[PDB]
C-alpha cells in the first residue's frame, strides 16, 4: 500500500519472472517450522559449561563467544554429541518454505542448518544442487544452486561441516574459499532478498560491509524484509538505505501481535505473489504506458497474430 | 485428496535410489490431478447445482487452500528442464511429458 | 578473424573467458551467428543480457580506446581487486563450477 | 599470593627491570578518574538518535551500531558537536 | 578481541603471551580463564586474590598494580633455597674476571 515499498515488489516480482532472482532466506523461518532456535542451542551449551545457565539475558556477544568455549573446553565430541541431540530432528516445512520457491528462484542461499529447504525444492519441484561444501561446488550437477553456508553431517560425521565456534567466523573466508565466492558472485548478477533475519545478524552485517567497503554503484541494491513485531524506525531505517538494503518492514504493512510471525510472514509474501504490474495500475497514466511497453518491440512486425497476443499479456 | 496426499508422499520419500522417473512421473502426476481438482472444485462450487442440484463439498476449504499454496506460480513446461542433468540425458525419452501440449504431435500424426 | 578463433566456437562453450582488450573474438562470435553478453566493465555483471558470458577479464576498448577500462599498467594489476572486484570474482567463480580450456598461451605469462 | 600469580608477577617485574616492559592501558582507569565511558555516551545519542532511551539494554551491538547510525543520520556536524562539549571536561 | 584474532590465527607459540589484569568485581569463571590462556593471554584476577563487594569499581586496580609494584625478587625470597641461586644468579659471571673491587658490587646488588 505504502509507496516506497511497492516499488520494490514490482522490481521482484518482474525479476522472478526473468528468472533472476536469489532468495536469501536467513533462520527466521525456521522458528516457523516450530524449529529449536540457536538462541536456546547456545543456552544448552552455557548450561553444560557453567552446570546453570546465567540468570541474565544473553547478548550478542554470548552468542558467539560460548560455543567456541565449549569446543576448547569439553573437546569437539561433546560439541557434536549436542548439535546432534539437539538440531538432528525432523520437522514439517512452514508455509514460507514452500512460498519461498513459488517465485521461481535461480539460486537459493540460505543459512539455514537443516534440510528443511532441500524438501522444499523436491516437493515443489524444481531439484536445486545443495551445495555445501568445495566438493560440492565441483561437482555442478544442476544450473541451479542452493547455497547452504554451514551444511549437514553429509560431509561425514564431522564438527567442520558447521559455522558456529568463533574461529569458524574468522577463517570462514579461507575455510570455505568457493561457497563465499559463489556466495558473492551471485549477489553481483542476481536480485537478492533477504527473508527471515532480525537486522542484527552478523552473515547480513558482514555482507553489508563488503558492498560498502568497496564496491562502487555497480551492483544492485538487495531488499531486506523486517518481520519483527516492533514497527521499524525511520532514523534506523534511513541508515540502511545509505548502505544499500531497502528494507521491507513487515509490521508497517499490516499490524499484528508479537507472537503471530508466521501471520507477518506470510502475509508480506503473499503481498509480493499476489501483487502483479496490473494490480498497481490506478488510473489512465498506468494505463497506456504499461500496454505500450509490452507492445512497442512487436511493432517492428508488419502482422502479429491475434490469437497468440495473450502470450505478451501473461494470459 | 487421498490421491494428492498420497502422490505428495512418492516425491517426498524419493530423494533416495536415484530413482528420478518414478520422481518425476509423480511430478507430472501431481500436477495433472491438481489439475483435475482444480475445475473439480469450479464445477462443484461453480456451475452452482445444475447437474446434481446439491452442493456437494468433496474437499474441504482448509485443503483447497493449501493445495493453492504450494502449487501456486507452478509451470510445467520447465518441469523437464528443472530436472537434473543426469536426469536429463538419461530420460531424454519423458522430454515431451512435461509439455502440456503434449497430446500435440501424436494427433498431428492422426490428423 | 583469425580461423583459430572459428574453430573455438564449434564446441560453443557456454561462458568463454578471454583476457584480450579487442573485439576479435566478438566479431568472431558474430560471424558464426552466436551472441554473447560481453562484460568487461564492473557494472556488465549486473545489467548481463544473458547467460552466456564473454568475459573481458581485464576489460575491453568498448567503452572508448582509454588506459581506464583497459588493464595494461603495473598500478592496475596491483588494484586489480580493487577496480574490478566484481570481475574478478565472478571469473574464479566459473573456474571451480567448470571445465576450463586454457588456449593462447605460451605457459609464461602472468595472467595465466 | 597464589600459585601461577608470582610466576607471571616475576615475569612483569623481570621485563619492567629490563627497560623492556610495554602498558596496554585500557579504559577502566578512565573510570577511576570519573571520565565519562564511552557507553554512556552512546546513551546520549540514543536520546537524540531516537528522542527517547529504550528501556532494553544497549548490548555490545547497539554499542557499536548507534553511532554509525548516528553519524550518517544527523551529520558529522552533530556527531562531534557533542564530543567538543560533552567530553571537554578535565580530571585529575 | 581483535589483536587476540590477530594472534590465533598468524602467531605461533614464538610471541612472548601478554598479562592481563583482572578487575571485573565477580569471580572469574575456569572455563573462561582456560579458553583465555589457550588463546595466549595470561590472567590475573582481582577478585581471586582479594575479595571486596561488587561495588569495588575502584581501588580494586590498585590493590592488583601495588603488589605488582611492591613485587621484588628478594621478597620472594624465603629461606636458604632461595638464597644461594638469588646471589649466585648475579655473581657467577663475574668469575670469570680475576678480581672484582669490593666497593664496586653495589652495581650488580642495586645498591
Amino acid at each position: 500500500l505504502d509507496n516506497n515499498v511497492v516499488e520494490c515488489i514490482k522490481e521482484i516480482t518482474e525479476s522472478s519472472r526473468n528468472g533472476k532472482l536469489v532468495f536469501f532466506v536467513g533462520a527466521g523461518v525456521s522458528t516457523l517450522s516450530d524449529y529449536p532456535q540457536w538462541w536456546r542451542l547456545v543456552d544448552k551449551y552455557h548450561e553444560e559449561l557453567y552446570g546453570s545457565p546465567k540468570k541474565g539475558n544473553y547478548s550478542s556477544d554470548e552468542y558467539l563467544r560460548i560455543p567456541q568455549i565449549f569446543y576448547n573446553v569439553k573437546g569437539e565430541m561433546a560439541f557434536d554429541g549436542i548439535l546432534k541431540d539437539f538440531f538432528q530432528v525432523d520437522k514439517p516445512t512452514n508455509p514460507i518454505h514452500d512460498k519461498i520457491l513459488a517465485m521461481n528462484p535461480a539460486h537459493v542461499i540460505t543459512t539455514n542448518y537443516d534440510n528443511l529447504i532441500d524438501t522444499a525444492c523436491w516437493k515443489r519441484g524444481k531439484y536445486f544442487s545443495v551445495i555445501s561444501a568445495e566438493e560440492d561446488v565441483a561437482n555442478a550437477t544442476s544450473s541451479r544452486y542452493l547455497l547452504k553456508v554451514a551444511g549437514d553431517f553429509r560431509k561425514g560425521f564431522k564438527g567442520e561441516n558447521v559455522v558456529l565456534k568463533e574461529d569458524d567466523y574468522l577463517n570462514y573466508d579461507q575455510n570455505y574459499p568457493l561457497i563465499s565466492n559463489l556466495m558473492k558472485t551471485i549477489i553481483a548478477t542476481h536480485t537478492i532478498v533477504f527473508i527471515g533475519y532480525g537486522l542484527g545478524d552478523y552473515n547480513i552485517n558482514m555482507l553489508l560491509n563488503w558492498v560498502r567497503k568497496l564496491q562502487k554503484d555497480s551492483f544492485h541494491k538487495p531488499f531486506f524484509i523486517r518481520t519483527d513485531p516492533s514497527p521499524i524506525e525511520n532514523e534506523t531505517l534511513i541508515y540502511y538505505e545509505n548502505k544499500g538494503l531497502r528494507i521491507i518492514d513487515a509490521a508497517s504493512l499490516i499490524d499484528s501481535n508479537e507472537y503471530d510471525y508466521l501471520e507477518r510472514y506470510s502475509a508480506v509474501m503473499d503481498l509480493l505473489i499476489e501483487s502483479q504490474e496490473n494490480k498497481f495500475i490506478t488510473k489512465d497514466d498506468e494505463v497506456i504506458d504499461y500496454i505500450y511497453g509490452k507492445i512497442s518491440p512487436l511493432f517492428a512486425l508488419q502482422y502479429i497474430r491475434k490469437i497468440d497476443l495473450k502470450h505478451v499479456f501473461e494470459y | 485428496e487421498e490421491s494428492y496426499d498420497l502422490y505428495s508422499n512418492i516425491i517426498l520419500n524419493s530423494i533416495d535410489e536415484s530413482n528420478g522417473c518414478v520422481y518425476y512421473l509423480s511430478q507430472i502426476n501431481r500436477y495433472r490431478i491438481y489439475q483435475s481438482i482444480t475445475q473439480a472444485v469450479t464445477q462443484f462450487n461453480g456451475l452452482g447445482l445444475l447437474t446434481f442440484g446439491r452442493h456437494y463439498k468433496p474437499f474441504t476449504d482448509e485443503f483447497l487452500a493449501r493445495i493453492e499454496r504450494e502449487m501456486t506460480n507452478f509451470n510445467i513446461d520447465d518441469l523437464f528442464n528443472g530436472m537434473p542433468f543426469e536426469f536429463q540425458k538419461k530420460y531424454k525419452i519423458l522430454e515431451f511429458l512435461s509439455d502440456n501440449q503434449f497430446l500435440y504431435d501424436d494427433t498431428v500424426k492422426l490428423f
